[PDB]
């Protein structure tokens, strides 16, 4: 589900919050974390979303 | 790019998709002729050291 408040589960990281797009580009990596370890911004593979 | 070690470890452009165990030896084969050497299978190899 996108830009909403929502139950999120996504490779063993789950919890509650809002998506939301961006429009970065990487040829390499997938997920990127914070300084705490919490991942906030990640690129799936086949569109680059 | 891929690249493996003597460990058998496969880096998907330095991601890592896949874990193996030791591998020993691999054959490798695709278009590389000579001709289509601009385009072939893959563009640069080498024996990397840590
Ligand atoms: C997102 O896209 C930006 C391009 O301009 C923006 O286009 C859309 C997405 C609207 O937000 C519009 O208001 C802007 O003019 C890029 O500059 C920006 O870097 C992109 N985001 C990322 C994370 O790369």
């Amino acid at each position: 589900t996108l830009d909403v408040c929502t139950k999120y589960t996504i490779y063993g990281f789950k919890g509650e919050g809002i998506i939301t797009l961006t429009n970065s580009s990487f040829l390499a990596g997938v997920y990127y974390t914070s300084d705490s370890g919490q991942l906030l911004a990640f690129k799936n593979v086949t569109s680059g979303a | 790019e891929i690249v493996i070690t003597k460990y058998g470890d496969v880096y998907v452009n330095g991601f890592g998709y896949l874990h193996l165990g030791l591998l020993d030896a691999v054959t490798i084969n695709f278009t590389g002729h000579g001709t289509d050497d601009d385009v072939s299978g893959f563009w640069t190899i080498a024996s990397t050291n840590f």
